[PDB]
RNA sequence: UAAUUGCGAUAACGAACGAGACCUUAACCUACUAAAUAGUGGUGCUAGCAUUUGCUGGUUAUCCACUUCUUAGAGGGACUAUCGGUUUCAAGCCGAUGGAAGUUUGAGGCAAUAACAGGUCUGUGAUGCCCUUAGACGUUCUGGGCCGCACGCGCGCUACACUGACGGAGCCAGCGAGUCUAACCUUGGCCGAGAGGUCUUGGUAAUCUUGUGAAACUCCGUCGUGCUGGGGAUAGAGCAUUGUAAUUAUUGCUCUUCAACGAGGAAUUCCUAGUAAGCGCAAGUCAUCAGCUUGCGUUGAUUACGUCCCUGCCCUUUGUACACACC
RNA sequence: UGGAUGGAACGAAAAA
């Protein structure tokens, strides 16, 4: 019994919270988005990831964990909420996937130029049509600066 | 049934529908005679469609209008546009177009907006100023 | 305008529209000055006036004439306008418009 | 201005080059067949292309044209 | 940074108020138009409101020494008997002309 | 004690905060979403708000 | 459409309540010159005095001037609805008054000295000669004297 | 029997798909229906400063959300009633079914 | 040929009906008349002060003859005006309520209007007898 | 040409981004699909005036019919179309006709390479380093300050009156917002001069507020060139509302008090059509408080359709003792 | 078959 205006914006923040939570949770599992589908008697959630078996966990321990977390914090009755995890197609064609891989490679000490050209090469090999990676900050110096690595060609406007 | 047409006139944001049917020659504006078009200056301005062609072309027909929206000046131009378009529509679909040719030419030759709506539309207001073009004020020092 | 036309009719029984068009014809400055030069030293130089500007200037000088005269005065703007119009139409040297008209003419000729 | 950009000029050049025993001096019919024999993403572009194509065949009717 | 004396001095100088005027403010005639009428006025109205191509509230106050209200009430009185005809009776502007 | 949080917070700026950064300044309460503007712009696309004109 | 000539009984500027009211203006607005008497009060009192508002002040019958004055000095006795009066619940006798020409400044001064004597914030502010209603003074009221 | 079905989606394409197949199902079942009434869409606007902090040129930025709402009336037996709301569920479109 | 209120000029009809109500003088008088402002937005009481209640009744009477149902809220909205908030910019203020309320009660007691279902006042059977006959007299006054 | 936008010329050929292209919005559709949460006509019941048929209203389950006005979805429509001038004779330009629309139709959204040692650690559970960490620079509670005033400056709001003020009447918009573990937006009735109070009602919304009966505006009056019935700063007295709590008055209402201002010096801001300017309304902050901002509509001008003189910008040539680059 | 010269205009702390 809510006005449709607030109902829709509530759905907006609904999608927002889950998306931000998952990006903070399933980083090491190659999370690449989420989709929400509302039906009578059930609201359904689809995860887009790469390491799907890791998202599920042993006997689905992890996926059941996430189902409980979202249940308890969103005030849902049992059976009204379900999560599936599904492998993303064209893992190279996913900016959120790439940025996360870049993050992990840097955290493991990999060099800037080698990491970035690793990514742009991977995405080019994966059948893309234009890519660009920009890195900014302290790079082996005190004065900060950026470097651009790009292949193919893109659009801006 | 009886012969009848219905048209509309428009202005900035004012609209005026016009019911025209064969009758005894009465002109009404939302339940009142044409002679009570409140502005006491545009009186002739709404008389124009009647006077340009002559009152005789009204002895056999009835015109009634309903006008809403806009302001008084825009409203008047709505009534006059509605009357003119209803008139030509009636002459189009019941009378022969012989009369049409003279009445249309006389109308356009005297004023365009009798039959063609004015295309001037308001421009949106933009930040950094009080109007579409104006800015607030720059003070360098 | 309706009022000032009535005024121009009760006085000066000729057609008021003819009166005003005469006033316009008689109040259009036919020569004027402007800045002319080729650099750091440009000067007031005389120049002829387009007919369209002649009319536009006339209409201005008349309307400002009325507005200033009727300002802070018992006389209404409607009758003050007609006073200006009929004076300029006949040619009086008492209307404001003629003051500026011949003042511009005299300055232009002295600075030809 | 009314300048026609190269993506229009080149496309029209293509149509004239390979579709002469075809679309004629009428803008309406050329419009109605441009989408039939070519793929254009937007109608405004399609209309511009057809307009220039007509302008070209108007040139064609008075001698040849360079290129 | 100004010294902790210069600013004080400036403030003192500033408190030289009276307000710059940049104006002239020349006086005027200060008219004293009559407010209540009398016999020697009344007959004056009666004898010279004719021979006027135009009369109005302003016309009878710039020449005569009567006020606006006296003018309007006079025009209302005069036209009742009929000396000057009405041709436009809008408010804020009355237009009347001599009968002939 | 019973005075640690005694003061009422039934209204005013302190009664509410951004649901992300928990700031008190610059809230957007319109449509009852309660997010400060600068956090809002980041999540605008995810929420579904877009620029058209 | 009526123009009555006159009678020689007209008088120019006259005096009452220690105030030299102008003549030859309408009575309701002439009374506005009375210190402490405004537009609304003058209008109401003249209607309670049954005087037609249209006559100029100088052209007026003397025998009802004192009737008007009697009205305004104790208005509450003449079905004045008691919320017109400018001094209500005052400070000592608790009844309803309406101060007039010479009394207005006296009641202002003694109120100010009352607040001074009691050392209230408002009285202190009045003594210092500043604003009391809580306005900003950073950029306004510069050349106040 | 005199049922109201309302659609309150955000995306036009999927909204139209839902409206299309509902009316198609009703037509193929040969039911008397009141055509899809297309209520005017509502636009949700927010205007904020672009800059996080306070300096710079005063630039303003506005976002929108378009909500499209539609409604339909049916006269339908109970057996079909349940299966319309049983089918034609696809995401981004909120559906509301009610009697009276 | 048949006439109605909408066949006569708005100003004249009101002036006619108010002058009508004058000589019977039986409508009503609140008693607190010629003391009030008719609105917080006004600055001076009515200059007439010899009535203007009959004018108020005439206007509200034809206004109800115009619309279907009207209440005090709409009367305040209609009769309000732009108040001059001193130095701050002007602003709309709806007119006083007790005035129009007592006017409506007066028209009730005369039987020109009555309480209508789903809120407001409707013009009465014998009420429109009066309004139309006044309009007829007003129009034939030109002869 | 608005455009390294094009015609072309050519030790260059072939390409990419930006512009353009693109998307949204405002204008045309008596053509398609329809619509008691939009209308219209007719038919019933019914009110008034004339009667001779008629005119103007009211009326939900009286039905019937339609989609012009309103709403959208899919589409169409302008591409400078046709004609006449003008140029290697090309890209183009000008005028006229037709047309809802002929300055890329109007307005925006997005918007390249390289930079600034521009702003923000007070938006962030983003942060490196430094400091502090329990009589803490953590957190919380009470009371003050952010407004404080001898002065200087910036954005604005009121006005210096008659193209006006005041009082009665007349009577017209658009963009929007609205309550669930709640008190929102309020119609209607009653009390009160007013602010406001009280009893009910509809709405989670094209249906209810709301036709937002707005204001400026018109029509009759009073005033009358008088710092005046202009102007409402300052101040006194009383009545309410919001909020635990208003005292250096939150705001509203009533009465009284009635100051500068007579068109504003050097200087300086914005602007080419529904635009400037006048006029209000909705939303943001919000327990209460607009002189602010973001949008919306009503009334609607004058003066260009040009130039590089002032202030600057783009391209080419040339000089340079400059390179944190004329500061 | 052409044609205009044309007023005044000082300075900017050290290092990167
Ligand atoms: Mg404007
Ligand atoms: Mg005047
Ligand atoms: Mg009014
Ligand atoms: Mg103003
Ligand atoms: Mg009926
Ligand atoms: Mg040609
Ligand atoms: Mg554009
Ligand atoms: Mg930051
Ligand atoms: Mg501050
Ligand atoms: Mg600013
Ligand atoms: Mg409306
Ligand atoms: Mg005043
Ligand atoms: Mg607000
Ligand atoms: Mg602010
Ligand atoms: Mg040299
Ligand atoms: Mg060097
Ligand atoms: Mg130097
Ligand atoms: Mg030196
Ligand atoms: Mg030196
Ligand atoms: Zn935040």
């Amino acid at each position: 019994l809510i006005s449709k205006k607030r109902k829709l914006v509530a759905d907006g923040v609904f999608y927002a919270e889950l998306n931000e939570f998952f990006t903070r949770e399933l980083a090491e599992e190659g999370y690449s988005g989420v989709e929400v589908r509302v039906t009578p008697t059930k609201t359904e959630v689809i995860i887009r990831a790469t390491r799907t078996q890791d998202v599920l966990g042993e006997n689905g321990r992890r996926i059941n964990e996430l189902t409980l977390l979202v249940q308890k914090r969103f005030k849902y009755a049992p059976g009204t909420i379900v999560l599936y995890a599904e492998r993303v197609q064209d893992r190279g064609l996913s900016a959120v996937a790439q940025a996360e891989s870049m993050k992990f490679k840097l955290l493991n000490g990999l060099a800037i130029r080698r990491a970035a050209y690793g990514v742009v090469r991977y995405v080019m090999e994966s059948g893309a049509k234009g890519c660009e990676v920009v890195v900014s900050g302290k790079l082996r110096a005190a004065r900060a600066k950026a470097m651009k690595f790009a292949d193919g060609f893109l659009i801006h406007s | 049934a009886v012969p009848s047409v219905q048209t509309f006139g428009k202005k900035k944001s004012a609209t005026a529908v016009a019911h025209v049917k064969a009758g005894k020659g009465l002109i009404k504006v939302n339940g009142s005679p044409i002679t009570l078009v409140e502005p006491e200056i545009l009186r002739f301005k709404v008389y124009e469609p009647l006077l340009l062609v002559g009152l005789d072309k009204f002895s056999n027909i009835d015109i009634r209008v309903r006008v809403t929206g806009g302001g008084h000046v825009s409203q008047v131009y709505a009534i006059r546009q509605a009357i003119a378009k209803g008139l030509v529509a009636y002459h189009q679909k019941y009378v022969d177009e012989q009369s049409k040719n003279e009445l249309k030419k006389a109308f356009t030759s005297y004023d365009r907006t009798l039959l063609i709506a004015d295309s001037r539309r308001p421009e949106p207001k933009k930040f950094g100023g009080k109007g579409a073009r104006s800015r607030f004020q720059k003070s360098y020092r | 305008i309706k009022h000032t036309l009535d005024i121009i009719n009760v006085l000066t029984d000729q057609n008021p529209i003819q009166v005003v068009v005469d006033a316009i014809t008689n109040t259009g400055p036919r020569e004027d000055t402007t800045r002319v030069g080729g650099g750091g030293a440009a000067r007031r130089q005389a120049v002829d006036v387009s007919p369209l500007r002649r009319v536009n200037q006339a209409i201005a000088l008349l309307t400002i004439g009325a507005r200033e005269a009727a300002f802070r005065n018992i006389k209404t703007i409607a009758e003050t306008l007609a006073e200006e119009l009929i004076n300029a139409a006949k040619g009086s040297s008492t209307s404001y418009a003629i003051k500026k008209k011949d003042e511009l003419e005299r300055v232009a000729k002295s600075n030809r | 201005g009314r300048v026609r950009t190269k993506t229009v000029k080149r496309a029209s050049k293509a149509l004239i080059e390979r579709y002469y025993p075809k679309l004629t001096l009428d803008f309406q019919t050329n419009k109605r067949l441009c989408d039939e024999i070519a793929t254009i993403q937007s109608k405004r572009l399609r209309n511009k292309i057809a307009g220039y194509t007509t302008h070209l065949m108007k040139r064609i009717q008075k001698g040849p044209v360079r290129g | 940074q100004l010294s902790k004396a210069a600013k004080a001095a400036a403030a003192l100088a500033g408190g030289k108020k009276s307000k710059k005027k940049w104006s002239k403010k020349s006086m005027k005639d200060r008219a004293q138009h009559a407010v209540i009428l009398d016999q020697e006025k009344y007959d004056r109205i009666l004898k010279e409101v004719p021979t006027y191509r135009y009369v109005s509230v302003s016309v009878l106050v710039d020449r005569l020494k009567i006020g606006g209200s006296l003018a309007r009430i006079a025009l209302r009185h005069l036209e009742k008997e009929g000396i000057i005809k009405p041709i436009s009776k809008h408010s804020k502007q009355a237009i009347y002309t001599r009968a002939t | 004690e019973n005075v640690w949080f005694s003061h009422p917070r039934r209204y005013g700026k302190g009664s509410r905060q951004c649901r992300v950064c928990s700031s008190h300044t610059g809230l957007i309460r319109k449509y009852g979403l309660n997010i400060c503007r600068q956090c809002f712009r980041e999540k605008a696309n995810d929420i579904g708000f877009n620029k058209f004109r | 459409s009526l123009v009555v000539q006159e009678q020689g009984s007209f008088q120019h500027i006259l005096r009452l309540l220690n105030t030299n009211v102008d003549g030859n203006i309408k009575i309701v607005y002439a009374l506005t010159t009375i210190k402490g008497v405004g537009r609304r009060y003058s209008n109401l009192v003249c209607k309670k005095a049954d005087v037609d508002l249209h006559k100029r002040a100088g052209e007026l019958t003397q025998e009802e001037l004192e009737r008007i004055v009697q009205i305004m000095q104790n208005p509450t006795h003449y079905k004045i609805p008691a919320w017109f009066l400018n001094r209500q619940n005052d400070i000592t006798d608790g009844k309803d008054y309406h101060t007039l020409a010479n009394n207005v400044e006296s009641k202002l001064r003694d109120d100010l000295e009352r607040l001074k004597k009691i050392r209230a914030h408002r009285g202190i502010r009045h003594f210092w000669g500043l604003r009391v209603r809580g306005q900003h003074t950073k950029t306004t009221g510069r050349r106040r004297a | 029997i005199k049922i109201r079905i309302t659609l309150t989606s955000t995306k036009v394409k999927q909204l139209e798909n839902v409206s299309s197949n509902i009316v198609k199902n009703a037509e193929q079942h040969n039911l008397v229906k009141k055509g899809p009434v297309r209520l005017p869409t509502k636009v949700l606007k927010i205007s904020t400063r672009k800059t996080p902090n306070g300096e710079g040129s005063k630039t303003w930025e506005t976002y929108e959300m378009r909500i499209h709402k539609r409604y339909i009336d049916l006269e339908a037996p109970v057996q079909i009633v349940k299966r319309i709301t049983q089918i034609t569920i696809e995401p981004g479109v909120d559906v509301e079914v009610v009697v009276a | 040929p048949g006439v109605s209120v909408r066949d006569v000029a708005a100003q004249d009809f009101i002036n006619a009906y108010a002058s009508f109500l004058q000589r019977q003088g039986k409508l009503e008088v609140p008693g607190y008349v010629d003391i009030v402002k008719t609105s917080s937005g006004n600055e001076m009481p009515p200059q007439d002060a010899e009535g203007w209640f009959y004018k108020r009744a005439a206007s509200v009477a034809r206004h109800i003859y115009m619309r279907k149902q009207v209440g005090v809220g709409k009367l305040n909205k209609l009769y309000g005006g732009a108040k001059s908030r001193g130095v701050r910019p002007y602003k709309h203020i709806d007119a006083s309520g007790s005035i129009n309320r007592k006017v409506l009660q007066a028209l009730e007691k005369i039987g020109i209007v009555e309480i209508s279902p789903k809120g407001g006042r409707r013009i009465s059977e014998n009420g429109q007898r009066d309004l139309d006959r006044i309009a007829a007299q007003t129009l034939e006054e030109d002869e």
